[PDB]
């Protein structure tokens, strides 16, 4: 694919997301979603390798079904009140339809099935895009209509996402599927606090995005897509494995690392609304994510796996293209907790 | 989330089409222009939480204009009572309700 | 002139409907004759179910589809 | 929530203008020039009151003025007018363009019989002013009292007392 | 209840939807979608939407033609299925017809609420406007306002169509 | 829910309203600014480590740019955070003042008049 | 109503013609007569086997180009607006983008049939 | 100055259809911006009375508003009949 | 709500159920997608015509445009899948698991 065509398709994806986030008309939000999907399909197929065709087909079917449901919710809302502005969704049936459509777009359980498959089917750069930039538009729409979201349905889907991400990640040796299940669990954490405080949702989204960018850039630097391939990195770049272990610890929510800040900030918020059992279940369920991060840390950094003879050749060559924002990403994803009160700048 | 660039720049990308009481071509009005105008002027500036309670009368009138549920209920009741009165035969509807009227210009 | 005649025609049809309503629903438990459905007291344009509700199907078909079906 | 007030069948009685559409179109320009004042008074009442029940007398005066206009036309020369509106009425679109000789004859009769001057292109579509003694309605929409707004933000901005006050943070 | 024209058209619309949703051979699915498109055009015409109905019928006919061409190439299935050639397709078709009939019966004689609201029938002629004015078409004026009011819509739609051409040519490249 | 997005008089994308100039700016020796600079320095060290350069002394211009960028961004971030907290306190105090019936001043008894249950430890 | 009558009349006339065509003459149908025609010899495979489309990309492009004419058709009514400059700018913009898409497909060999 | 002439000659020899299309499209783009009749077209569109002109309540100090359609005040369409 | 509105809504629900229940062909599912788009067009047009929302009359046309972009997209994918398997059956899309 031509570099100019790639650049214009990336611009179209970000333009669809921006159109969703700056529009006050439901039709323009739907158009932004349509444009985003249209430009996103070829990005997943940049390398042909028919698994990418399967991933793109599954992604297209899921997103198009969600778009159809979204348009129906819009039309029902218009029918019961001649309103096109994005507001508290005067009709409840339309509100349920939109909640389900946005959950399907995000990949919340039980609409989560497509995420591991699509992430495994595409390249690491496409997975980075899909797991970071694609979450903004549905979450931005959900934040605008949060005052009308049925808490029961959203909290059920959030708990299901946390549980299913934690359980699904345990059985994975492929790194991309591990990232997908982590994404599902973090999505559940994001949407659990949305009906109570959208600033906490934005804070969790930002912290998750920086941690995910760090992890994906680290997996790009050492071209590993499996556990056994990542177990060879210590014999070529020990620093990369050390930073990967620290980032994995942060994603597990361990203090005093950055990943502890969202959960800590969410539980507290949920307690001010007299929600006690729910945060306790979510906090105990996140230990599954911690476990399957710790297993990867064991395989890649805390122990030394056997290597191969040809790795000696690789000792003579340096990484040519460098990611400039990787050091900032690692620092922001680990050493940021003391600056927690800065979250007030998000509201 | 919502980045209000239209408000910051005064651009009006899509706000012209949000409501039906907003500057139609050839000044063609919506079916419920007055009701929506009244509801909007009631609910302006007081917030959604206050508007949902204090402008409920205007919004209910606007919804009645939009869907006409009460009007259909009333007409259905009237026609049902008329059918009951005619089936046993003590109504005899007037000639101008049967087609024997003298029309006016 | 057309507006004046239209106003008189609509008002007369509404009045005839009201007079027939006063007779049809004489013995309905708590039916208030001529009761509006809107909280407001301003004029509201009739719905054509309010004007041709008590009339034959021919004039209803005319008033509804005569212009569309005319070719 | 209230009884809809309706006029009686007597109050809606009026002497009808029972001419056909082609007859009205043949005389449309002269009629618009001659009966302009009552027509504009009725239209101003209609667009200001937003209620047909409040402008019935103006409509009756409109009908009366139209009747006088047609009475004058019938009394002075009805043959040229009939010849004009017949050719107008033949056309399926009722085109002025196809009756220019009959229109000329009618105009020449009414110019000397009554002094009537046919309005030029652009005149009947002007926005005009109307002198009326009818008071301007105060609340035509029958609006309710608008709810009071949330009060205001007043005063100066001082630093937060003891900082953010978030858990152990002292700033 | 007057001439039942709108109700009959809507029922045929639903029947065509059931026909192509039972998923027989895509030839017959295209036929069912064409029938639904024509009937929906009729429905929209019965409400004063001449341009919109004709427009959607014209668009669908063209779209279906491409689908037929693609079906003959990639969805051929040596023994193509009709609605009575398989128990699954016939069962889905009968289920759709029965559900449509049950819903109509529940909403017709009585006034039942299925999901959102209820219905008594009364014919769709009740909710019309009575508006008597105009030397133009309101629908045509609203559609033509796209080039004066909807500049933003034209911009985004044109960019999307150009991107769609680029996108299809990228996807079908292969290599 | 969003608590202060719809605050009246708010400019959409300002990041620093005019009224914020009424507040004392953070000192340049603010420990939070020092932590911002420390984060920049750590980013520079990690950049040296990944690029396989002498970590402590490889690029002094690059490390200086890292520290300077972090401090520069952190200063405005601290200003916005302080302004937002001041706004929260201002609104809370105003709302308490304007709703006296909801925050009634209560005369407090002394511990010589309050009867607390005694629970022996035995 | 008149168009519905016209459609019913046309369909009825065509169906009646089919009925007379199938019920008036004498039919002698045997297996050899009704067999498929392939120039005197039996077909090798089925006619329901896949048939390759060499113009598939042009066929897909036809959908977008067909929606563009739906976008362009309200132009006679759009030419009556007061903001003539804006309407003309948007109409020319739409046509220019259509022409640019056609040019892009042409230059990248999108109009050539597959071999 | 000399390259464009050779390119145009080759295009006219090989693809006259494309040359004609580009010339006609360029003329369609440029000419409306240089024509004095575009303003006249806008004025003609503005002169068409699709809706009723609602009269104004005479407050007493609007000299430019007519009191009768045939009064000299108000917009004039004399420029149109001579066009 | 009149009977026409619930008939259109029922058509949408039927088309959604048809999409969500795959048989074998991807083309059948794409036809269900087009049917959902058509039901949305009819519903929105009926609402806009009934309420005389003049500007919104341009909305359904736009809705048609992005319908085609979805069809042309889907058809494109159907080509590529076919080129891999000689068949548009959805059972062949099973290289990636959960
Ligand atoms: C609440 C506040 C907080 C807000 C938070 C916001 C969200 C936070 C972040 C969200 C998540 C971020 C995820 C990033 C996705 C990255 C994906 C990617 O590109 O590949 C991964 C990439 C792959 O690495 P690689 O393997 O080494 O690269 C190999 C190549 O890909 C091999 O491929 P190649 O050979 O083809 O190489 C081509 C290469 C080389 O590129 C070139 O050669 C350049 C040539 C120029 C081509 C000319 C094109 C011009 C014509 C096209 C016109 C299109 C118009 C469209 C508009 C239509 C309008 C309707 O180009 C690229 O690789 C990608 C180009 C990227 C272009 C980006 C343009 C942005 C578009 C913005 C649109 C918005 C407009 C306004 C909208 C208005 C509404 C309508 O890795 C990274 O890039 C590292 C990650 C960096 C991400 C950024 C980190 C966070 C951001 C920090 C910055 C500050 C942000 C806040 C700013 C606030 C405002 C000031
Ligand atoms: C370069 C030398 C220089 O110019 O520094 C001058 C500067 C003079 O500042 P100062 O206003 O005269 O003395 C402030 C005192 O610390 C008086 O203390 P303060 O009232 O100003 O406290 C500042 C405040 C706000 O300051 C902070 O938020 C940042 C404190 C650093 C966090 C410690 C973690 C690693 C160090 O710290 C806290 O809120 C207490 C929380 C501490 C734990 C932070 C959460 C992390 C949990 C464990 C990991 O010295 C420093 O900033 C200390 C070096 C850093
Ligand atoms: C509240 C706390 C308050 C304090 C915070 C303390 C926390 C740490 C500091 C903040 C973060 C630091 C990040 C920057 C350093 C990263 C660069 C690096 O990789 O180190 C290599 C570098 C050695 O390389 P080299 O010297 O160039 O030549 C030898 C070759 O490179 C040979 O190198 P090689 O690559 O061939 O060696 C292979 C090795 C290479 O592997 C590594 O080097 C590991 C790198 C550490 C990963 C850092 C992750 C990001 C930070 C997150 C920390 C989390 C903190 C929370 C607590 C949990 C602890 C994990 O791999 C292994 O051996 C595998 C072993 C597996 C062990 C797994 C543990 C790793 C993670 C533990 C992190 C603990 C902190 C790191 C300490 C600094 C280093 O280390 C350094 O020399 C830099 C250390 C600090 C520089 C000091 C400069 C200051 C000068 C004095 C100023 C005086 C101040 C006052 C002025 C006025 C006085 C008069
Ligand atoms: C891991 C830590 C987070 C890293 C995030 C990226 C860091 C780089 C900084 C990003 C630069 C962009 C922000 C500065 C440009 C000006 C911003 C301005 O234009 O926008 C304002 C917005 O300003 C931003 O919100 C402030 C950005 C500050 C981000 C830092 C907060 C991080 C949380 C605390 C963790 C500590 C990390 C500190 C750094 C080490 C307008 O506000 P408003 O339109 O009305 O609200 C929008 C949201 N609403 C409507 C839904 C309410
Ligand atoms: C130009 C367009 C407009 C035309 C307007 C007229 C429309 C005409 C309708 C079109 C059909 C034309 C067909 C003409 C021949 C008739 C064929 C058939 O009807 O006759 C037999 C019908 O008879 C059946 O065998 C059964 C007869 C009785 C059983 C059912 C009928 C019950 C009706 C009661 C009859 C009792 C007396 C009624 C007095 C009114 C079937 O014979 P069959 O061999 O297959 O077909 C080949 C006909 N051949 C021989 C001429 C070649
Ligand atoms: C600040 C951002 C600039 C850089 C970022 C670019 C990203 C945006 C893409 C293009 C921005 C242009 C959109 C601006 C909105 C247009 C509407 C507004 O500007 O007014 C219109 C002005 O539009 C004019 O036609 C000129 C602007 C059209 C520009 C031509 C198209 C160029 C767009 C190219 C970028 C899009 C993506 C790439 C496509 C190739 C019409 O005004 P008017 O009709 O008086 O009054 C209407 C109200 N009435 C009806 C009540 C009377
Ligand atoms: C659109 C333009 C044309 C439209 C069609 C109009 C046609 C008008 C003229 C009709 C011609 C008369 C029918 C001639 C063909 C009939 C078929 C035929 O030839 O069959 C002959 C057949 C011989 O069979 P068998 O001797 O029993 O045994 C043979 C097997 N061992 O005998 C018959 O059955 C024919 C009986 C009478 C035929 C009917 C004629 C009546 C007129 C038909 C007009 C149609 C209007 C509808
Ligand atoms: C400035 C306004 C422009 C916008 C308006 C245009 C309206 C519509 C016209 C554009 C439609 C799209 C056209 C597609 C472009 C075709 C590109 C192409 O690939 O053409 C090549 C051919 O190469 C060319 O492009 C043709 C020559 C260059 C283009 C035409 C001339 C460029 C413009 C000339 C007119 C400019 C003004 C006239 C000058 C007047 C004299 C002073 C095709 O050749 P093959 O198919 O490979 O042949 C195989 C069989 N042998």
């Amino acid at each position: 694919m031509n570099p100019i065509i790639y650049t214009t398709l990336i611009m179209t994806v970000m333009s669809g997301t921006m159109l969703v986030m700056i529009s006050s008309h439901w039709l323009l939000i739907w158009i932004g979603f349509e444009m985003n999907l249209l430009a996103m399909i070829p990005v997943l197929m940049k390398n042909f390798n028919p698994r990418a065709t399967e991933a793109a087909t599954k992604y297209f079917l899921t997103q198009a079904t969600a778009s159809m449901m979204l348009m129906m919710a819009i039309i029902i809302n218009l029918l019961y009140s001649g309103q096109w502005t994005i507001t508290k969704m005067f009709n409840p049936v339309a509100m349920t339809m939109m909640t389900m459509a946005l959950a399907m777009k995000l990949g919340l359980s039980p609409f989560h099935f497509w995420v591991p498959e699509v992430t495994q089917g595409i390249s690491l750069q496409a997975g980075l895009l899909l797991l970071t930039w694609q979450k903004l538009a549905p979450l931005s729409v959900l934040c605008q209509i949060s005052q009308s979201i049925n808490p029961n349905l959203m909290l059920t889907m959030a708990m299901l996402s946390i549980l299913i991400g934690g359980w699904g990640g345990l059985n994975q040796t492929q790194l991309r599927k591990i990232m997908a299940y982590s994404s599902i669990a973090h999505m559940g954490w994001m949407t659990a606090v949305l009906p109570y405080n959208t600033t906490m949702t934005i804070l969790n989204l930002l912290i998750y995005i920086t941690m995910t960018l760090a992890m994906f850039m680290l997996l790009i630097h050492s071209s590993a897509t499996t556990t056994l391939s990542l177990s060879h990195t210590w014999n070529k770049m020990p620093v990369i494995t050390s930073l990967m272990m620290v980032t994995l610890l942060s994603m597990g929510g361990l203090p005093p690392l950055s990943g502890f800040m969202p959960k800590w900030m969410i539980i507290q918020e949920m307690t001010k609304n007299e929600s006690i059992i729910m945060p306790t279940l979510m906090a105990m369920t996140a230990l599954l994510n911690l476990y399957f991060y710790m297993r990867l840390a064991y395989s890649s950094s805390l122990t030394m796996f056997p290597s191969t003879n040809n790795m000696k050749m690789k000792w003579q060559f340096e990484h040519t293209k460098q990611m400039k924002l990787l050091p900032t990403m690692i620092v922001l994803s680990t050493l940021v907790l003391p600056m927690t009160p800065a979250l007030s700048s998000l509201n | 989330p919502f980045f209000d660039v239209q408000k910051r720049l005064g651009l009006d990308l899509d706000r012209w089409m949000t409501i039906q009481s907003a500057e139609q071509p050839h000044k063609i009005p919506g079916r419920c222009h007055a009701f929506e105008k009244e509801w909007i002027e009631c609910a302006h500036g007081i917030g959604g939480i206050r508007a949902e309670k204090e402008c409920k009368i205007e919004f209910d009138d606007f919804v009645e204009c939009l869907l006409r549920q009460k009007t259909m209920k009333r007409l259905s009741a009237i026609k049902r009572q008329r059918d009951k009165l005619i089936k046993e035969g003590k109504y005899t509807p007037p000639p101008h309700h049967l087609g024997k009227e003298d029309p006016r210009p | 002139l057309f507006q004046a005649e239209k106003d008189r025609r609509v008002l007369q049809m509404l009045r005839e409907n009201l007079e027939e309503e006063a007779i049809i629903m004489k013995d309905v438990p708590d039916w208030k004759v001529g009761e509006s459905v809107f909280h407001t007291t301003r004029w509201v344009t009739p719905m054509m179910g309010e004007l041709y509700g008590l009339r034959t199907n021919e004039e209803i078909l005319s008033a509804t589809y005569g212009f569309i079906w005319y070719t | 929530p209230g009884i809809v007030e309706l006029p009686t069948l007597e109050d809606l009685k009026v002497q009808e203008v029972k001419v056909s559409s082609s007859v009205l179109k043949a005389a449309a320009h002269h009629y618009g020039a001659q009966c302009d004042k009552p027509n504009k008074e009725f239209m101003l009442c209609r667009w200001e009151e937003k209620d047909p029940r409040r402008c019935l007398e103006e409509g009756k005066l409109v009908n009366q003025c139209a009747l006088d206009f047609f009475r004058q036309i019938k009394r002075h020369c009805a043959e040229p007018f009939t010849e004009y509106w017949t050719c107008i009425d033949y056309s399926g679109l009722q085109l002025f363009r196809h009756c220019r000789k009959q229109q000329a004859k009618f105009d020449e009769c009414v110019l000397d019989k009554l002094g009537w001057v046919r309005p030029d292109l652009g005149e009947l579509s002007k926005v005009t002013k109307v002198k009326t003694d009818r008071p301007l309605p105060e609340n035509p929409y029958h609006s309710r009292a608008r709810p009071e707004p949330n009060p205001e933000a007043e005063g100066d901005l001082k630093p937060a007392k003891h900082g953010s006050r978030l858990f152990f943070w002292t700033m | 209840m007057t001439m039942y024209i709108a109700f009959i058209l809507s029922t045929i619309f639903v029947i065509g939807f059931v026909g192509f949703s039972s998923k027989p051979s895509p030839i017959y699915g295209g036929l069912g979608l064409i029938v639904s498109g024509g009937v929906g055009c009729g429905i929209v015409l019965n409400f004063g939407g001449s341009f919109l109905g004709l427009m959607v019928f014209l668009i669908y006919l063209g779209g279906m033609l491409v689908v037929f061409g693609y079906t003959t190439a990639m969805a051929t299935e040596m023994y193509p299925e009709v609605w009575v050639s398989n128990k699954t397709v016939f069962g889905a078709f009968v289920s759709g017809l029965m559900m449509e009939f049950c819903m109509v019966y529940y909403a017709l004689k009585e006034e039942e609420v299925e999901i959102i609201f209820k219905f008594n029938g009364l014919g769709d002629w009740v909710i019309y406007d009575t508006g008597d004015s105009g030397f133009f078409s309101e629908e045509a004026m609203g559609i033509a306002a796209l080039y004066s009011y909807g500049t933003w819509l034209v911009i985004v739609t044109g960019w999307s169509l150009l991107i769609g051409v680029v996108v299809i040519m990228e996807i079908t490249r292969g290599n | 829910m969003t608590m202060m997005s719809g605050r009246p008089g708010r400019v959409p994308l300002q990041f620093l309203p005019n009224e914020a100039r009424s507040l004392p700016p953070p000192k340049l020796t603010d420990p939070r600014l020092v932590y911002m600079g420390f984060l920049g320095y750590c980013s520079g060290l990690i950049d040296n480590a990944i690029r396989r350069r002498p970590v402590v002394s490889a690029g002094l211009h690059r490390q200086l740019l890292y520290v300077t960028s972090f401090v520069f961004f952190g200063y405005y971030l601290l200003k916005r955070q302080d302004y937002m907290y001041a706004l929260r306190d201002h609104d809370m105090f105003a709302y308490v003042k304007s709703h006296p019936e909801d925050f009634p001043e209560k005369d407090k008894k002394t511990y010589g008049e309050i009867l607390e249950e005694f629970h022996p430890v035995r | 109503m008149n168009i519905m009558l016209t459609l019913l009349t046309n369909v009825t006339l065509a169906s009646l013609l089919v009925l007379i065509a199938f019920w008036l003459p004498q039919l002698n149908a045997y297996s050899e007569k009704t067999s498929p025609y392939e120039c005197g010899f039996d077909p090798m495979g089925s006619a329901r086997l896949p048939f390759s489309m060499k113009f598939f990309l042009v066929a897909i492009t036809f959908l977008l180009f067909d929606l563009e004419i739906a976008l362009l058709l309200p132009l006679p009514w759009a030419s009556q607006t007061n903001n003539l400059k804006t309407m003309l700018t948007m109409a020319l913009f739409l046509l220019i983008l259509l022409a640019a898409s056609l040019a892009y497909e042409w230059t990248q060999k999108g109009l050539e049939w597959a071999e | 100055a000399g390259r464009i002439a050779s390119f145009l000659k080759n295009a006219w020899a090989k693809e006259p259809v494309l040359v004609a299309s580009f010339a006609i499209g360029g003329l369609a783009i440029i000419l409306p911006s240089l024509s004095p009749y575009t303003n006249y077209a806008i004025r003609i569109n503005r002169a068409t009375p699709y809706n009723y002109p609602v009269p104004l309540r005479d407050d007493g100090n609007m000299p430019d508003v007519p009191s009768h359609p045939q009064d000299p005040q108000g917009p004039s369409l004399e420029w149109l009949k001579n066009l | 709500m009149p009977l026409v509105y619930m008939n259109i809504i029922m058509a949408f629900a039927i088309a959604l159920a048809g999409l969500l229940m795959y048989r074998s062909h991807l083309m059948s599912s794409l036809l269900c997608l087009e049917g959902m788009m058509l039901s949305l067009f009819i519903m929105s047009t009926l609402i806009i015509l009934n309420t005389h929302f003049t500007l919104a009359n341009m909305m359904p046309i736009i809705l048609l445009v992005f319908a085609a972009c979805e069809a042309a997209l889907g058809l494109s994918l159907l080509v590529m899948v076919s080129n891999t398997y000689g068949t548009d059956y959805v059972q062949n899309l099973n290289l990636l698991q959960c």
